[PDB]
Formats: C-alpha cells, sequence, structure tokens
C-alpha cells in the first residue's frame, strides 16, 4: 500500500546518527551491524562482509560483489536494492534489517518498476495481483498510446526530441490586442540578444529593433548583421529553460507577449543547436512483461421485461440504535445526474438487522436502458420522532455501471462495499460519486442480485442502433444556444429542440441543450441522437469540454467531445484547463476511454503537459476513489515519459524530505519554541542526504525553473500554525541576473490547497479574457500546486507586503505615503495606475467568485504598486449554510486607504476623475466575464467530483449565476453590480444614462 | 396554496426533493411570466405559463401541491428574535461539534489505514526472518554433525548462540505485530463509535438549520420590507 508517513522507519521520522542494522546472511547467520544513518549500501555491504568472517559458516559466503541487499519497505514491499549508491536513511525501510541475496530475474525491468513505483507512491507489483479483467485489459491496451507517442518523439530526431522536452510556450493566436500593439514602435520590438562566448563564457549584449511578428530564425539573422549561421542557432529566455524552437511570430511567445505588455526588455540568449541537441538523451520505451503473459449471447433489445434488482442484505451499519428508528436501501437508475425513472426504496427494517430480500421493480423497460445507465444506491437511516416529521440521512453509498466495459449487462449475484458519505452531502443518493466497490473491505458490504435471462445480455452493436426506423423558430434556437449551461430549460423548449433536431446542425453549439432535450430512457430517441452525433459538425474546444462533465455520460457524446479537442484544442489551452480535464476522468464509466487516451498522448508528446498531468494525478493517489485509476494511468505515463522520470523522481524525493521535516515540527517538536525549531531546521537541512535531495532539481511549480543550491540563511519556518517552510534556492541559470537570482517557494503541510489552486487558475483565465479585449487589468495568479493530501507549494511574490505590514511600519494615508516613498518622482504615476488597474481586477474577480472576506493580512501590495490577493480559502456561497442569509457579498470593500491611493490623496476621493476611471475599469471587467459566463460555469462543473466541499452540486455553481446576473439583461446586470458596490461602499458608484445606457 | 412568489429554482428543488409524482408549485418566472414545476419520474419538469397557459392559444396530473406548516409559533418580533437567537446559538455550537467530530473521523480513518499497511509489512518481515531460521536449519545440520564428531564444543555453541539471537528477534517482531493488531482492533472500534456519533448529529444538525432558517424567514417577513 502507499507509505503511512515520509519517515526513515515505521514509527520513526528520523534515524539517530548511528543505528544497529540486522543483517541476514545467505548461510542463515544474523549479524548486527552499527551503521551511520547516511551510509550507502556499498559501504554497509563491505562493512558486513568483513564482520561476517567472525561468524560461523563464513565459507558458504561467495564474494561480496556477488550479492545485493533486499528488505521490507514502508509500503510492505520486498524491495531489491540494485542501486548500492543509495543511503540507509533514504531506503524507506520498515525495520532496520537487510537480507543478503544473489540478484535474480529481469534486472532492467525490476529497476524500472522500482523507479515507476517511487514516482507514483505505490509498488507496480500491486497491479499484477488485481483479478479485475478491466484492470489487466487497461494495462495491456494503453501501451499502444505509449508506443504511438514515443515513435512520434524519435520521428524527426533531435528536433522532435527538443520539441518534446522544451515545447514552445506560446499564446493560442498570433493576433495582437490594440493596447499591446500600440506599446510597440510601428509594429517593432526592441530585443536584447545575449551570446555566451567561449572559452571564458563572456556575455555580449546586442540590441535588435525588429518586427514583432519576426519568426525566431529572422531574429537570429539580424543578430548576425549587428547564410551559414542563420540555421545553426536557437533562442532561449535568459534565466530559465524556455526555448524558441518553433516557427511562431516572436510576439506569440508568452515571454515576449508579456514583455511588450509590461513595457519590459526581452532578454534572449543565442546558443548553438548542437549545444542543446547533444544534451537530449535518446528516449527508449520497452514493452513490459505483462504485455507478454498468457491472460488470467442475447441482445438487450430482445429482452422483453421491465428492470428489477434484488437487495439481499448488508453486513452492518454504524448507527446508535436509540437515536434511529429504521434503515432502508435507497436506489435509483441514473444517466449522469438525471434519474431515468423514479427512485425505488426497499422496506424499512431494524438498525440491528439489515436484511431486505426484496426485488425492487423500476419504471423502465430493459431495451430502453441507455449505454451509460447506472445503479446509484445508499443505505439510509430514518428518524421519525417529532410530529409526523421524518429525518432521512445517508449512511453509506455505492454506484455501479449496469453494463461493463465489454457492453455486458450485469447479472447474477454481486457484493458491493459501500463508501463513506462525503462531508456536506445531505442528498440521499450520490450519483456524481465514482462507480465500483470500495477497496476497503472493512466497510458495510451490500449483497445484490441482478436478473438472469438464460444467457449473457449484450448492448446492441452500432450497425443495429443505426436502424433509422421512422422563421421565428430560427431566432428562438439562436436564443437557446447563447444561454448558460445551467439556465432553465422548459418542457416546451425541450419538445421544441427535439422537433428541430435536424436543423440544429446549422447552429452546432446548440448540441449540449439538444442532448438535455433527449429522452435518455427511450431507445428510439437515443438511436436518432446517435445518428446526429456521428455527423455533427465540430464545436469550439471550450464548448466541447462541457460534454465531458458529469451531465454527459454517453460514450458517443463523449467521443464527439474528444474529437473536437484532438482537432482544435491548442497545447496552451490544454495546459490552461488540465486541472478540469484530469478531474472529468473520474466521471468516465471505464478505465479505457477516448479521453484518457487523448490526455496520455498529449502528456507523452509535450513535457510541460506531462509534468502537470503527473503532479495532478500524483496529488490524488491518497484518495481510494481514484487511487487504482490514477495509479494505472501514472504507470503508463512513467513507462513512456523517457528521461523525465528521473527528473520527476528527484522532485518526489525532495518533496518527501519536506513532508518528513514538517511532520517532525508539527508532531514531536510542536511544543518547542521557534528558536529551538529553527536550530533543528538548520542542522537537519545541512546533512548530506538532505543537501543532495534538496539541491539541483526542477521546480514542480514550473519545470523551466531550475532549483540550484539552497540559501540556508534565507530558509525559515513561518509564524503560522501549520509551520510553513519558506525556502530559497539560487537560480543556477548562467543568465539568472536578468530574470531572478532567488527562487522562493513556501512549502505548506497541513492545509487543503485545491480550492486556492482553482481560484488562482480562474483569476489567470479572467486576466487573459481582459487582456484579449483591450483591458489591462493586471492580476497576480501566483503559482500554487497541491502535491498530495493537504500538502503543496506556493510561489513567493518578492518585494510585496500585506496591508498590515505596511500599516505597522498609522492612519488612512499610510498606504499612499508608503507607495509615494517607494515610487518617487517620475515613476509615481505608473505606481498609482498599476494599483488602480490591479484593484479593479481584484474588485470584480472576488465579487464574481464570492471568495473569503478581505482584510489587511490577505491583501498584498508590491513596491511598484501592484495590488493582489492571497489565501482565497473559500469561494461561492460558503456563508449560506452557516448563517442562512440570501445575499451576494462584496469580499473586497475599497476602504478609505484604497480610495486615497486611487485618487492620489484628494479630499473627496469618489468625486475624482481617477475614481470615475476606476469604476469604468470595473464595469468593463464585469461585463467581459459575463460574456464568457459559459466557460466559468463549465470550468466549475468539471470540478464537481473533485471532493472540494464548497463545490459539491450544480446548486453551488448557482452562486456565479447570481453574481453574473445571467437571468437579467446585460444593462440590468450592470445596474445590479453597481447596486452591490453602492450597498457595500455606502454610495459613490455612478454611470452614464438610466433608460437606454447610452453616454 | 401552491403559489410561492420570488423563490429560486434551487429553493423549488429542495421542496420537490424525493417527493412523489404529481407534486407541484407555481412560482414567479426566474425573469421572463410564471413557472410551473412538476415532479415526474424523479425529475422536476419546468413548464412555462405564457401571458398575452402553455398551449398554442392562451385559453386561460397536478395531484399534490406544496403549500405555504408553521415551524414558527410566536405572536411578536421580540419573541421570534429571541427564539432565532436561541436556535442560531445551538446551531453554531452543534456545527462546531460536528466539524470536530469530522476531523477525528478523518484522523481515525487515516491512522487505521497506516496501521493496516504496517501489519502487512510486519507479516512480510516475519516471513523473511522465518525463512532465515529455515536457511540456518538446512545448513546447520551437516556442520553440527561434523563438529560433534571432530570434538569442537565452542563451535556448536557459536552456531547455537546465533540461532538463539535469530529466534529472540523473531519473538520480538511477532510481539510488536501482536501489539499493533491490538491497537488496530481498539481503533477500529473507536471509528465505529465516531461514525455512530456523526450519524446521530447529522439529522439533528439539518433540522436545527431548517428551523433557524424558518425563524430568519419569519423575521424578514414581519420586518420593514422593500430594498
Ligand atoms: C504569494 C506570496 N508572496 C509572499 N511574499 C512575502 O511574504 N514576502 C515577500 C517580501 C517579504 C515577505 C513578506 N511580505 O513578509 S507571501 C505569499 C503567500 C501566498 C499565499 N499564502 C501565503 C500564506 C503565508 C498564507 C501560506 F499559505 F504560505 F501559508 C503566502
Amino acid at each position: 500500500p502507499p507509505r503511512p508517513s515520509s519517515g526513515e522507519l515505521w514509527g520513526i521520522h528520523l534515524m539517530p546518527p548511528r543505528i544497529l542494522v540486522e543483517c541476514l546472511l545467505p548461510n542463515g547467520m544474523i549479524v548486527t551491524l552499527e551503521c551511520l544513518r547516511e551510509a550507502t549500501l556499498i559501504t554497509i555491504k563491505h562493512e558486513l562482509f568483513k564482520e561476517a568472517r567472525k561468524y560461523p559458516l563464513h565459507q558458504l559466503l561467495q564474494d561480496e560483489s556477488s550479492y545485493i541487499f533486499v528488505s521490507v519497505t514502508q509500503e510492505a514491499e520486498r524491495e531489491e536494492f540494485f542501486d548500492e549508491t543509495r543511503r540507509l536513511c533514504d531506503l524507506r525501510l520498515f525495520q532496520p534489517f537487510l537480507k543478503v541475496i544473489e540478484p535474480v530475474g529481469n534486472r532492467e525491468e525490476k529497476i524500472l518498476n522500482r523507479e515507476i513505483g517511487f514516482a507514483i507512491g505505490m509498488p507496480v507489483c500491486e497491479f499484477d495481483m488485481v483479478k479485475d479483467p478491466e484492470v489487466q485489459d487497461f494495462r495491456r491496451n494503453i501501451l499502444n498510446v505509449c508506443k504511438e507517442a514515443v515513435d512520434l518523439r524519435d520521428l524527426n530526431s533531435p528536433h522532435s526530441r527538443a520539441m518534446y522536452v522544451y515545447p514552445p510556450n506560446v499564446e493560442s493566436s498570433p493576433e495582437l490586442p490594440k493596447h499591446i500593439y500600440n506599446k510597440l514602435d510601428k509594429g517593432q520590438i526592441i530585443v536584447v540578444i545575449w551570446v555566451i562566448v567561449s572559452p571564458n563564457n563572456d556575455k555580449q549584449k546586442y540590441t535588435l529593433k525588429i518586427n514583432h511578428d519576426c519568426v525566431p530564425e529572422q531574429v537570429i539573422a539580424e543578430a548576425i548583421r549587428k547564410l551559414e549561421y542563420q540555421g545553426k542557432y536557437i533562442l532561449k529566455v535568459c534565466g530559465c529553460d524556455e526555448y524558441f524552437l518553433e516557427k511562431y511570430p516572436l510576439s506569440q511567445y508568452k515571454y515576449i507577449r508579456s514583455c511588450i505588455m509590461l513595457g519590459r526588455m526581452p532578454n534572449l540568449m543565442l546558443m548553438a543547436k548542437e549545444s542543446l541537441y547533444s544534451q537530449l538523451p535518446m528516449d527508449c520505451f520497452t514493452m513490459p512483461s505483462y504485455s507478454r503473459r498468457i491472460s488470467t449471447t442475447k441482445s438487450l433489445w430482445v429482452i422483453n421485461s421491465a428492470l428489477r434488482i434484488k437487495i439481499l442484505c448488508a453486513t452492518y451499519v454504524n448507527v446508535n440504535i436509540r437515536d434511529i428508528d429504521k434503515i432502508y436501501v435507497r436506489t435509483g437508475i441514473y444517466h449522469g445526474g438525471e434519474p431515468l425513472c423514479d427512485n425505488v426504496n426497499t422496506q424499512r427494517v431494524p438498525c440491528s438487522n439489515p436484511r431486505w430480500n426484496e426485488w425492487l421493480n423500476y419504471d423502465i423497460y430493459i431495451p430502453d436502458l441507455p449505454r451509460a445507465a447506472r445503479l446509484c444506491l445508499s443505505i439510509c437511516s430514518v428518524k421519525g420522532r417529532k410530529g409526523a416529521k421524518e429525518e432521512h440521512c445517508p449512511l453509506a453509498w455505492g454506484n455501479i455501471n449496469l453494463f461493463d466495459y465489454t457492453d455486458t449487462l450485469v447479472s447474477g449475484k454481486m457484493a458491493l462495499n459501500l463508501w463513506p458519505v462525503p462531508h456536506g452531502l445531505e442528498d440521499l443518493l450520490n450519483p456524481i460519486g465514482v462507480t465500483g466497490s470500495n477497496p476497503n473491505k472493512e466497510t458495510p458490504c451490500l449483497e445484490l442480485e441482478f436478473d438472469w435471462f438464460s444467457s449473457v445480455v449484450k448492448f446492441p452493436d452500432m450497425s443495429v442502433i443505426e436502424e433509422h426506423a421512422n422563421e421565428n423558430d430560427k431566432e428562438q434556437l439562436k436564443a437557446i444556444s447563447t444561454r448558460d449551461p445551467l439556465s432553465e430549460i422548459t418542457e416546451q423548449e425541450k419538445d421544441f429542440l427535439w422537433s428541430h433536431r435536424h436543423y440544429c446542425v446549422t447552429i452546432p453549439e446548440i448540441l449540449p441543450k439538444l442532448l438535455l432535450s433527449v429522452k435518455w430512457n427511450s431507445r428510439d430517441e437515443v438511436a436518432q441522437m446517435y445518428c446526429l452525433v456521428k455527423d455533427w459538425p465540430p464545436i469550439k474546444p471550450e464548448q466541447a469540454m462541457e460534454l465531458l462533465d458529469c451531465n454527459y455520460p454517453d460514450p458517443m457524446v463523449r467521443g464527439f467531445a474528444v474529437r473536437c479537442l484532438e482537432k482544435y484544442l491548442t497545447d496552451d489551452k490544454l495546459s490552461q484547463y488540465l486541472i478540469q480535464l484530469v478531474q472529468v476522468l473520474k466521471y468516465e464509466q471505464y478505465l479505457d476511454n477516448l479521453l484518457v487516451r487523448f490526455l496520455l498522448k498529449k502528456a507523452l508528446t509535450n513535457q510541460r503537459i506531462g509534468h502537470f498531468f503527473f503532479w495532478h494525478l500524483k496529488s490524488e493517489m491518497h484518495n481510494k476513489t481514484v487511487s487504482q485509476r490514477f495509479g494505472l494511468l501514472l504507470e503508463s505515463y512513467c513507462r513512456a515519459c523517457g528521461m523525465y522520470l528521473k527528473h520527476l523522481n528527484r522532485q518526489v524525493e525532495a518533496m518527501e524530505k519536506l513532508i518528513n521535516l514538517t511532520d517532525i515540527l508539527k508532531q514531536e517538536k510542536k511544543d518547542e519554541t521557534q528558536k529551538v525549531q529553527m536550530k533543528f531546521l538548520v542542522e537537519q537541512m545541512r546533512r548530506p542526504d538532505f543537501m543532495d535531495a534538496l539541491q539541483g532539481f526542477l521546480s514542480p511549480l514550473n519545470p523551466a525553473h531550475q532549483l540550484g543550491n539552497l540559501r540556508l540563511e534565507e530558509c525559515r519556518i513561518m509564524s503560522s500554525a501549520k509551520r510553513p517552510l519558506w525556502l530559497n534556492w539560487e537560480n543556477p541559470d548562467i543568465m539568472s541576473e536578468l530574470l531572478f537570482q532567488n527562487n522562493e517557494i513556501i512549502f505548506k503541510n497541513g492545509d487543503d490547497l485545491r480550492q486556492d489552486m482553482l481560484t488562482l487558475q480562474i483569476i489567470r483565465i479572467m486576466e487573459n479574457i481582459w487582456q484579449n479585449q483591450g483591458l489591462d487589468l493586471r492580476m497576480l495568479p501566483y503559482g500554487c500546486l497541491s502535491i498530495g493530501d493537504c500538502v503543496g507549494l506556493i510561489e513567493v511574490v518578492r518585494n510585496s507586503h500585506t496591508i498590515m505590514q505596511i500599516q505597522c511600519k498609522f492612519n488612512s494615508h499610510t498606504l499612499h505615503q508608503w507607495l509615494k516613498d517607494k515610487n518617487k518622482g517620475e515613476i509615481y504615476d505608473a505606481a498609482i495606475d498599476l494599483f488602480t488597474r490591479s484593484c479593479a481586477g481584484y474588485c470584480v474577480a472576488t465579487f464574481i467568485l464570492g471568495i473569503g472576506d478581505r482584510h489587511n493580512s490577505n491583501i498584498m501590495v508590491k513596491d511598484d504598486g501592484q495590488l493582489f490577493h492571497i489565501d482565497f480559502g473559500h469561494f461561492l456561497d460558503h456563508k449560506k449554510k452557516k448563517f442562512g442569509y440570501k445575499r451576494e457579498r462584496v469580499p473586497f470593500v475599497l476602504t478609505q486607504d484604497f480610495l486615497i491611493v486611487i485618487s492620489k490623496g484628494a479630499q473627496e476621493c469618489t468625486k475624482t476623475r481617477e475614481f470615475e476611471r476606476f469604476q469604468e475599469m470595473c464595469y468593463k471587467a464585469y461585463l467581459a466575464i459575463r460574456q464568457h459566463a459559459n466557460l466559468f460555469i463549465n470550468l466549475f462543473s468539471m470540478m464537481l467530483g473533485s471532493g472540494m466541499p464548497e463545490l459539491q452540486s450544480f446548486d453551488d455553481i448557482a452562486y456565479i449565476r447570481k453574481t453574473l446576473a445571467l437571468d437579467k439583461t446585460e444593462q440590468e446586470a450592470l445596474e445590479y453590480f453597481m447596486k452591490q458596490m453602492n450597498d457595500a461602499h455606502h454610495g459613490g458608484w455612478t454611470t452614464k444614462m438610466d433608460w437606454i445606457f447610452h453616454t | 396554496e401552491w403559489y410561492w412568489g420570488d423563490i429560486s429554482r434551487e429553493e423549488v428543488n429542495e421542496k420537490l426533493r424525493d417527493t412523489a409524482d404529481g407534486t407541484f408549485l407555481v412560482r414567479d418566472a426566474s425573469t421572463k411570466d410564471y413557472t410551473l414545476t412538476l415532479r415526474k419520474g424523479g425529475n422536476n419538469k419546468l413548464i412555462k405559463i405564457f401571458h398575452r397557459g402553455f398551449s398554442d392559444p392562451l385559453t386561460f396530473k397536478l395531484l399534490y401541491p406544496v403549500s405555504k406548516d408553521q415551524v414558527v409559533k410566536e405572536d411578536n418580533i421580540e419573541a421570534v428574535g429571541k427564539k432565532l437567537h436561541e436556535y442560531n446559538t445551538q446551531f453554531q455550537e452543534k456545527s462546531r461539534e460536528y466539524d470536530r467530530l469530522y476531523e477525528e473521523y478523518t484522523r481515525t480513518s487515516q491512522e487505521i489505514q497506516m496501521k493496516r499497511t504496517a501489519i502487512e509489512a510486519f507479516n512480510e518481515t516475519i516471513k523473511i526472518f522465518e525463512e532465515q531460521c529455515q536457511t540456518q536449519e538446512r545448513y546447520s545440520k551437516e556442520y553440527i554433525e561434523k563438529f560433534k564428531r571432530e570434538g569442537n564444543e565452542k563451535e556448536i555453541q557459536r552456531i547455537m548462540h546465533n540461532y538463539d539471537k535469530l529466534k529472540s528477534r523473531i519473538s520480538e517482531i511477532i510481539d510488536s505485530r501482536r501489539r499493533l493488531e491490538e491497537d488496530l482492533k481498539k481503533q477500529a472500534a473507536e471509528y465505529r463509535e465516531i461514525d455512530k456519533r456523526m450519524n446521530s448529529i447529522k439529522p439533528d444538525l439539518i433540522q436545527l438549520r431548517k428551523t433557524r432558517d424558518q425563524y430568519l424567514m419569519w423575521l424578514t417577513q414581519k420586518g420593514v420590507r422593500q430594498k
């Protein structure tokens, strides 16, 4: 199983400096050897074989070099230690013992399987054990994706190898927004090209004035001038591992686009193609042993009977017999989150005797069962003690697919281990939850019985399914297609949409609404919908993503969505929405599907995608609902990612050391002072095992950032209760002085960072919409990555302080005076403008999202005036359950301190031309998000099964429908936003004209 | 009375949740004139009522209507406000107790998993150490026989001393596993008790919130209106 902790032994976080190790010799002798904690296995083996001469039967011992050590790890695995350079403290030993054996079996395969097991947090040998044929079929069949990707990487070597490892970090379009193009001097960019001249590695500066749309080769051509040369070189960003290897306009590269925007000087480095081409290892994939092993009918439409399922008994329930009256089994037949017929309950039985032996009859004809049909069930309790009032509560839930991965309808007897009810879920059924039995068998087990039809029942083939077997309305269809995914759809509209299903093809983006109009409990309507899906024109990827959420479970519908992504989703947008795409994998009925194949292919053909794909899957390996699926997926990724596996193992081991160090501070050393904790911190960090693991690896926040040597004098335990570690590394890039010299990251062990990760992603998407519309509202979506169960990394924003830090260094003018002192003379206006623009972005984003209340400690300001928010924690209607009030809060109220800055110290702050301009930025920002409401609703909808407590149902998403006033007109929505700002600030918010909203 | 005014789609969903077929209520359109919501096949059907019902010409089954049960049974605002304060105080206390119970539930469930993994590691360790006894036995027999016939007493004693060391270590590992199995057995029982406590608090917490929300709605209704 996965490691209980990150400690050096079971029940011991750190080994003492010297430790007794029990060594089991192959002659049956036991030798106790005192070893140094950091000693390598080669040292220990040499020390052991010298000592073994002083023991009986020594003559039976072959040469020292003929053996390796084996031991039990904290994962309960018998691990063979082929790499004898490893230290005793890094072996993850369960107990301090080592057994001496002769190496047997496939050495190469065992070494790779260990490296994969380490990356994923679980031994790969656990998969070989699994009896489920769906699991063994996935392991074998996914290898075609692995093979396809690896060949495509070596196809045009070494360029295709360079494009894999260092893909172009580019925007989705070369088109420049007005305010960005106008920052250029007649469509021309001033760029600085640096050259490392050998043999003394001197830096030469070349200032080039070229067109913005100049392709990288053209930039090189000009550097020569200030024939043979043009084609022998490559461009790299100074200070990081980002390369310009593809023929894109220079301005389309995010670094350049960002440089134009910020009015910053782009600092590039020119180097020879071969200097990079040589450093790229030729990646090799090898077919695993399990791909070379000897493994281990009627149609549904001819079955003339209604659906029925027998509920036998449950092993037990955990209820207080004096508090609950009865228990029963609630069941339902679902297609997504939509029941296909009414829910059916068993009879109520005593708490102490969970036995039903009841056939439940469903209002559905067996041939009418759609392909993605699921049985959603739970054991519920009933308390009927006040009047005729009853309180029904779920005890445990479970979901099953009525058809398996081979299209076989469930039959005979089935035992299902039920799952605990998620925190906050009050619904009796959990249809959004995963399918299958709980791997933990020490849970209530519900015995079921499905019907037998004297044979194996199979879902009809596609050929059989394509049986055919049979002016103002244009404006109405255009209106329905523009509505948000969670807007109300009437039965009249459903009938209207189904009637015009063949004309719907002319407006392809109407498909999600048309699919919700279909009667999924009718094989006649579904067969017709299937024929339309097959020939349906492709929709935009941002629209296709909706068809991957928990509301669209149909494999043909999901198949269509994947094909739109394969054809139109750019690597930029895939990286942007990767968090959502990994999450919707949890909604997939089966392990093998088109979405998992598409994502794995992309992760194995672009290392930027691969890096975050690995960490998003790895971060959830602790969660038993997805552990097997994500483990199998990660195995296939690690088997084919090439050399990147070694870089990922370095990140994994550096993270494990940090988890262990913080566990010590939070557990054993919890009652010690900051001073005593800091002494232990510096001493432990200076050990060779720690220095080796925490230096010279890639940043998990950004793999283009190299983490060199630690600056230990800058490393510290923060004053917060969870004991966050502030860490500082040197940037080892030869031209680090041009980007940043210090890479600072906060490591936090204790808080769930998933909600903050999602908020920071949403902020980044909002900022991009704003920029692409001519609105320069600078946000600061700092890096945040969850790496496990309530463990993650936060990117430090340097030269920034909280409002409280500024105030403690006061009156309402302190903040403005502080900004004046930091931005003197001619740079003052730029600071006020940046504060104003950043304020407007944060004002709008926080109001739309309903994030946690702002105060002086969760608002930060950079020296240059850039304002930003930290520690989001909460979002949406997080105060509804707690206080029951029906309101849309304004978390970021612009107090006098903020108004004084915006108005440059004016007496009447709201009456200024500065405040009028600020209001206009807010109004435009708000309407820009409202116009893109579908994307945000879809992004939140794709996160419903993530397990975040504040994002559990479509009703939680309803909050954004209110803040964006989606049921109102654009004019009413703006009046609504102004009213919210006026109510929160006690007046001050104005506009131009009430009746038509024209200046 | 089935007419419910300016209540959201989400409020209707809560009122129609797990209800029988035919259950309905007419509310103000979400901004468009009136919406009829009918419970059919475990789903809430939205039927628009156009005004100039839902048929081609507006010539102006619905079995059970959701009517506007009085949870609040007080005369005046002061008594209602006093009761809201009492229910809200009990609610916040019970919510805090539930959160504390949930954290202990998670911690216990996690520690149970850690102990279960460690037991498997103990089982694998004990096997290795027993295999070592067996290895020592297979080799020892032929050498013990030789040293006895040769007359080396101190050599047989050395082989015996090492075997005793191996057996005492095995006994210590076995006893450590036995103690872990005991701690797991006691923690598994603690888990069931925490699950039971949470299964008792959950219905009471939901009823308390609903009553609090009802008294809040009464106060809003009786107080000075318009916004
Ligand atoms: C993005 C960011 N940047 C920072 N920068 C500084 O703290 N600086 C930078 C200058 C010195 C120092 C200071 N202001 O004293 S803190 C920070 C941040 C973001 C999100 N959460 C946090 C915490 C502290 C709540 C967490 F999670 F780590 F515990 C911090």
